[PDB]
């Protein structure tokens, strides 16, 4: 997914 | 047919060459190599680069001709050329064993010193400490301490888009420990999250020409391996910073 969230 | 290029070395001299009017950027390197001074050893060290703006300069690829970067991008204006001599190495012990060189000390001290100016290496702690042996022009040590300050040998890109962000930008920075990515807004005003990728998580890269991105596959913690998307203008630059960490942790000599 998004690198810098989960 | 012959021409001169001008290039600029790391002490703020240029230097001018006579080369042939289609050489490679190999064959440019190791023609001012040959006309500075450098031996056997030091010439693995460096490399030519395209300055690109005040806070970026490029690697040079392969099969690049140095001779139309200089006539493409002539000014008046000093230096007088976009051609640079710059350090490529990101093992710094290395670096120590060329401590009795004067002319490797010479040029990694002087860029050492512009990169302190420019904010790619963050010294702050031991700022004052630093100032001292740089008025005493004990480069060594000046070089000894600098070795150890946060950013040095690090490849800083310029921020750029990346498939694997909703939004905003990525700053890369490239050395010999990790892979890092910074989270940085459309602007490029670093926000507050860094990833670090270890090399050893690395999976494949490559290059996208047709998308103009670079390409990385990694594989952390227990997941499947994922492909992420760097959608910077100097993915060759970035593929060559790569090939260039694996290779010398391949040769690395030391456990430290």
């Amino acid at each position: 997914g998004d690198i810098f969230s989960t | 047919s012959d021409v001169e290029l001008r290039v600029a070395l790391p002490d703020g001299t240029t230097v001018t060459v006579r080369v042939k009017k289609n050489s490679t950027t190999d064959q440019v390197y190791q023609a001012i190599a040959a006309k500075v001074g450098m031996d056997s050893t030091t010439v693995n060290y460096f490399a030519l680069f395209e300055v690109i703006s005040h806070s970026f300069v490029r690697k040079l690829a392969p099969n690049e001709f140095p001779h139309k970067l200089y006539i493409q991008n002539y000014t008046s204006a000093v230096p007088g050329t976009c051609l640079t001599i710059r350090k490529w190495l990101f093992t710094t012990e290395e670096e120590i064993l060329l401590n009795d060189n004067d002319l490797a000390v010479t040029y990694f001290f002087h860029q050492a010193v512009d990169d302190v100016k420019k904010g790619y290496i963050k010294a702050e702690e031991k700022s004052y400490q630093l100032q001292k042996l740089y008025e005493q022009r004990k480069m060594v040590m000046y070089l000894n301490m600098l070795r150890t300050c946060e950013g040095y040998n690090e490849i800083i890109f310029p921020h750029c888009a990346c498939d694997s962000r909703r939004k905003g930008h990525v700053i890369t920075a490239i050395s010999i420990t990790h892979f890092k990515l910074h989270a940085c807004t459309e602007e490029g005003q670093l926000e507050n999250q860094v990833i670090a990728f270890e090399w050893d998580e690395m999976q494949r890269w490559d290059t996208d020409e047709e998308g103009m991105a670079f390409c990385f596959e990694y594989a952390r913690g227990e997941k499947k391996p994922r492909w992420v998307k760097i959608f910077t203008p100097y993915f060759n630059y970035m593929h060559e910073c790569f090939e260039r960490v694996f290779c010398e942790l391949k040769w690395r000599k030391e456990e430290y």
